[PDB]
């Protein structure tokens, strides 16, 4: 499977540009496409979400009404198309696919992304950043959300993805402690509900990067601020 | 001669008779005669799924007892989640005409099998997020009739062909080939521990297989007609079948000897599914008057009724857990009882 | 005080009630019942319904207890009846079109994908073209009536007036069920022998029944209603009234006649019942 | 000709032969057994509580 | 509602499966399903062939804007009674009888007689509990192997008590008779019986006029006219 995204570029302020995310071997009808900006040298942000067959559109309070998502499913694109351009909205652009049922396994693949640079709510929280550790350390990194994701049906809605440096993020663990798959065994997840627990056995030269912790609980999709692992 | 060896197997069938008279030194009903009956069995109908636009002809739990895979005749197998009704797969088969189909323990794949001789092996877990094709096991000179999964790699097999059948889905071969059958085999029940099955044939024998060696162990033969269900005792040392007899049978491994006959006299149908519950207490059986009949296992007298269908219940399946049970019906309508 | 009558009124308005909800009950429960034909046998349920619902009821103390006439309540009664009344026929020629169709060009008529926005344009054309035909004259004639004067509609004084409206709702709907009927017939007798003659004659019993219900039921009314204002210009009779109860009893028997001997219709309340 | 094959059945039977049968009590009694010890694990046989159902409605 | 985000996005990924189940019901309603059977060849092969190893052969194939599903079940030499109530919705049942098996004798067994044999099907099949409202089309295949063997071999061998001329049409109206008298339900069904021409197209034109009967048959009988 892939995404490959287009149409990013240098905008003038003010100015409309179109985002193009070109989806292949995947049933690209099947799957929820999200839109996640990441700013430079800052953490990821979602920005918006059109589902199957375009049922439901979200966009997150700082897009809406000025970012229009959009899926050609015969031609198996998504498009982003934004108006009023601001200073804000410089970023890479990652076009997610997540495919919703049970037991199914939400933002799996994360295209390239195209960065987008511009001329010149549950909160989650990741305190510990830069964490040192050796190779063949456990290390646990630790998250922390203000409303509580464990929910009536049992499911606890806390996604942890790992980013690794000059790469697009991958998804490590869905709904708190459900091992995505093609992840190593060593990752493991924990939560009581309200703060939660990344556990690493064993550390490789892979491991190293910025770890977040997303909430699916309720739209807008938040991120908490990423923790980044060195040597 | 032919005369020889005729008469040579009629002396063996008169000694193993003989055999399972002298082990017969009690029957169920006397040693049961004083445990407490089962209570009044008020089963409601918790769930509908209404997916299907034609007779559903299986239906298959999975081992989490919450995905549940039904196949029907319309060219459909649906995948639900009986918690919400939801739909979480809808697969379009090749051939139309099916009757049987398998949930994997592992989950990741199902089996369906029906008038085309093949058992298409479905993987619902796949990068491009659309149940495919795995595998198509061809070899079976009639219909499969039931398929069940041993695990992810091996499947078991009933067909027309008068034969079952034990296939690696990697290789796509039939590792093993189980002959012993005389007529149509119309039902599979794989042993709690997986190494041994039972399969009913319209032979109206059931015969105890060994998957390992390819053997058949034990034959019964207390029915009166075609064996169309079969299901094997929690404890893995019994089994149940149904029949066009209009009667269920508990058959014991151990005594080779049917124990129990669940029949009356109201009932003239014949039984196209058969399970037990989780404790082993509750025969379900899916007759043809429309109506499921819950029998006490231990007790012959009848339980209680699932009146929910209007047309033939074609399977019958309960979770593992034991919480609910999944009747399905030719009203293309499948209802999940607690 | 004969009181006895409006038991009787208010029984046979209960029965066009209930009679029609359960047809229209049966469509909402079944999701087997979604053919073009089920959608028009609702419609007519529909109409009908409200005969019980809206209309009858509000006559039975004009005519019976006092009165309750209101300057208001006279013109949305009138309004009211003789729309509901005329879509009850328009349907009754809409499921007979429909059937003509399904005889006629059986290819086409399997064959062809009817969105139910297609099938819905139909049934509400029945209602738009129901009103049109009776309803703006009443409203635009409702002056004409004057005062001391009883509930009928103001177009009634002109014969002509009035012979148009029943040739748009009885004499142009009653050629073409007819025509639509025949049709049926003849297709099944020429194929386009005790046995294939035997059951000609059940066709043509059940056909002959459908149109004759129509005629016996709707007709008297028509007809008196013509022939007094054109002759005597008038006050009301015995008759009258039995004629005017006449075309109401055809939302009676409608649900009995179309919906309830469909097949599948017959399935759906077995299961309810 | 074909009796070779009818030949074979003929083994079978005596596999069948060679089958050790315990009593027919014994096989009740362990049915009852395993009947009884699992009681409390089966919702079926007696309604679990609305709280813990999970077809609750 | 209470439904989180993913639960809300399961159920309208449900409703996308409902709405596609439904497209493809509404559109597999709206094709002709056709039964075929015969005994042994019988032409039925042959009949395959004008319009257009082991299990159900389906042939699909429009005519006239109708589309017809036809699945010949010959190669399942399994037991009939435990799969034929699969095809209790078809339209109509072709089933194919070659005349010229009037004088040949069963391969299988040599006292039994292939005609009466097509003939103890013919029984079975429309007198069967599933079938009682479907309508079967009659095809008698190898009408001139029929016609030029009739003449060296009399009809009388296969049927006693026949006292016609042996000329092709007398016996040929004699044997569509005899298959025709099988049926015990001579209201709920009809039987639409056709000689079939090997040269022409008709066979399939056949089968289309049969199929729009019953299809006008069955939509009165639905509006409960007849
Ligand atoms: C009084 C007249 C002028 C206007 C009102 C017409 C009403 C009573 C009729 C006309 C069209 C009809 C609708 C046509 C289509 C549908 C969609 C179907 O899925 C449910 C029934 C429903 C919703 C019908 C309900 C009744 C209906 C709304
Ligand atoms: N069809 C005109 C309304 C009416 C007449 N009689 C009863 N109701």
């Amino acid at each position: 499977v892939q995404l490959v995204e287009s149409g990013g570029g240098l905008v003038q302020p003010g100015g409309s540009r179109k985002l193009s995310c070109s989806a292949s071997g995947f049933a690209f009808s099947s799957f929820g496409m999200h839109w996640v900006r990441q700013a430079p040298e800052k953490g990821l942000e979602w920005v918006a979400y059109i589902s199957s067959g375009s049922g439901t559109i979200y966009y997150a309070d700082t897009v809406k009404g000025r970012f229009t998502i959009s899926r050609d499913d015969p031609k198996n694109t998504l498009f982003l198309q934004m108006t009023s351009l601001r200073s804000e909205d410089t970023a890479m652009y990652y076009c997610v696919r997540s495919i919703y049922y049970y037991g199914s396994s939400p933002f799996d693949f994360w295209g390239q992304g195209t960065t987008l640079t511009v001329s010149s709510d549950i909160v989650m929280t990741q305190a510990t950043s830069s964490v040192p550790v050796t190779p063949g350390e456990s290390v646990s990194i630790s998250c922390r959300s203000s409303k509580s994701l464990l929910h009536s049906n049992g499911n606890t809605y806390l996604y942890w993805f790992l980013q690794r440096p000059g790469q697009s993020p991958q998804l490590l663990i869905y709904r708190m402690s459900n091992l995505a798959s093609g992840v190593p065994d060593r990752f493991s997840g924990s939560g009581s509900g309200t703060a939660f627990t990344l556990t690493i056995s064993r550390l490789e030269a892979e491991d190293v990067g910025v770890y977040y912790c997303m909430q699916h609980l309720e739209y807008p999709l938040t991120f908490g601020a990423g923790t980044k692992l060195e040597l | 001669e032919l005369d020889q060896l005729r008469q040579e197997a009629e002396q063996l069938k008169n000694q193993i008779r003989d055999a399972r008279k002298a082990c017969a030194d009690a029957t169920l009903s006397q040693i049961t005669n004083n445990i407490d009956p089962v209570g009044r069995i008020q089963m409601r109908t918790r769930r509908t799924l209404r997916g299907h636009l034609a007779k559903i002809y299986a239906m298959h739990w999975g081992t989490d007892s919450r995905l549940l895979v039904s196949a029907s005749q319309d060219g459909k197998l649906i995948i639900w989640d009986s918690y919400t009704t939801n739909k979480v797969h809808a697969i379009p088969l090749r051939s139309s005409w099916v009757m049987t189909c398998a949930y994997a323990p592992s989950g990741n794949y199902v089996a369906c099998g029906g008038l085309d001789n093949i058992c298409s092996i479905y993987n619902l877990k796949t990068r491009e997020g659309n149940v495919r094709v795995s595998r198509e096991l061809a070899g079976h000179t009639g219909y499969l009739s039931c398929c069940r999964f041993l695990d992810d790699n091996q499947i078991v097999t009933s067909s027309g062909d008068t034969t079952c059948a034990l296939w690696d889905i990697e290789t796509g071969q039939q590792t093993t080939t189980f002959t012993g059958h005389t007529g149509d085999v119309m039902s599979l029940s794989l042993a709690p521990d997986t190494r041994l099955f039972v399969s009913g044939a319209c032979d109206a024998s059931a015969k105890l297989w060994d998957v390992r060696e390819g053997m058949c162990r034990q034959t019964f033969t207390g029915h009166e007609s075609d064996i169309n269900a079969i299901c094997f005792f929690p404890n893995g040392n019994a089994f149940a079948t149904g029949s066009d007899d209009a009667t269920c049978r508990l058959f014991d491994l151990r005594a080779d000897q049917e124990l129990m006959t669940y029949s009356h006299d109201n009932i003239i149908c014949g039984i196209t599914s058969v399970s037990f519950s989780k404790s082993g207490r509750l025969l379900l059986a899916g007759y043809d008057d429309f109506n499921c009949n819950v029998w006490d296992a231990l007790k012959a007298d009848r339980a209680g009724v699932l009146a929910g269908h209007d047309n033939r219940v074609s399977c019958l399946g309960v979770t593992d857990d034991g919480m609910a049970v999944a009747t399905g019906s030719w009203d293309s309508f499948l209802k999940i009882w607690n | 005080t004969r009181v006895t009558l409006a038991f009787f009124m208010s029984l046979v308005a209960f029965a066009i009630m209930l009679g029609n909800a359960l047809v229209i009950l049966a469509f909402v429960v079944d999701k087997n019942l979604r053919h073009r034909s089920s959608y028009f046998f609702l419609n007519l349920a529909i109409s009908d319904f409200f005969v019980g619902v809206i209309s009858i009821p509000l006559y039975i103390p004009h005519t019976l207890f006092e009165w309750d006439f209101g300057k208001e309540i006279c013109v949305f009664w009138l309004t009211t009846d003789y729309l509901l009344c005329t879509a009850s026929v328009y349907n009754i020629v809409l499921i007979s079109y429909d059937r003509y169709l399904s005889v006629s060009n059986a290819v086409s008529y399997r064959t062809q994908h009817t969105g139910v926005l297609k099938i819905v344009t139909l049934m509400v054309a029945v209602w738009v073209l129901a009103f049109l035909v009776n309803g703006p004259m009443i409203l635009v004639s409702e002056s004409w009536k004057d005062e001391g004067s009883e509930c009928e509609p103001g177009f009634f004084s002109e014969w002509y007036i009035l012979a148009i409206t029943s040739f748009l709702e009885f004499v142009i709907p009653v050629i073409l069920v007819a025509y639509f009927n025949m049709n049926i017939y003849w297709s099944l007798w020429k194929r386009d022998e005790h046995v294939e003659l035997l059951r000609a004659r059940r066709l043509a019993k059940s056909l002959a029944i459908l149109l004759g219900v129509f005629a016996v039921c709707w007709a008297p009314y028509s007809l008196f209603t013509i022939v007094l204002s054109f002759y005597s210009s008038a006050p009301k009779s015995v008759w009258y009234r039995i004629a005017f109860w006449l075309q109401w009893f055809n939302s009676f028997v409608n649900p009995l006649l179309y919906p309830l001997c469909h097949k599948r219709f017959q399935k759906a309340f077995l299961k309810i019942f | 000709a074909s009796i070779a094959q009818a030949r074979k059945l003929v083994e079978q039977l005596k596999m069948e032969a060679n089958i050790d049968r315990i009593k027919v009590s014994k096989a009740a009694a362990d049915l009852m057994a395993y009947c009884e010890a699992h009681a409390k694990e089966d919702p079926l046989l007696t309604p679990v509580p609305a709280s813990e159902n999970p077809f609750r409605e | 509602c209470t439904l989180s985000a993913e639960d809300k996005a399961a159920v309208e990924r449900s409703k996308m499966i409902d709405r596609n189940l439904r497209e493809d019901g509404e559109k597999a309603a709206r094709e002709v399903k056709l039964l075929l059977l015969g005994a042994g060849e019988s032409g039925k092969n042959t009949i395959v062939k004008q319009m257009k190893t082991t299990g159900i052969v389906e042939t699909h194939f429009t005519f006239k804007d109708l589309h017809f599903k036809m699945f010949d079940v010959g190669a399942q030499r399994s037991e009939r009674k435990k799969w034929i109530h699969c095809f209790e919705g078809v339209t109509a049942i072709i089933f194919c009888v070659a005349l010229s098996d009037y004088d040949l004798v069963l391969a299988e067994d040599e006292e039994m007689n292939r005609m009466h044999a097509s003939m103890k099907l013919f029984d079975s099949i429309c007198n069967n509990k599933w079938f009682t409202d479907t309508s079967i089309i009659l095809f008698l295949n190898k009408k001139d192997l029929f016609e030029e063997k009739i003449k060296k071999s009399p009809l009388t061998i296969c049927y006693p008590e026949y006292a016609g001329s042996n000329t092709y049409e007398e016996a040929a109206a004699y044997i569509q008779c005899q298959f025709e008298d099988l049926n015990k339900r001579k209201d709920t069904k009809e039987i639409y019986t056709h000689f079939t021409c090997s040269t022409d197209t008709k066979n399939v034109q056949f089968v289309f006029d049969a199929v729009t009967d019953v299809i006008i048959k069955n939509n009165l009988k639905d509006c409960g006219l007849f």
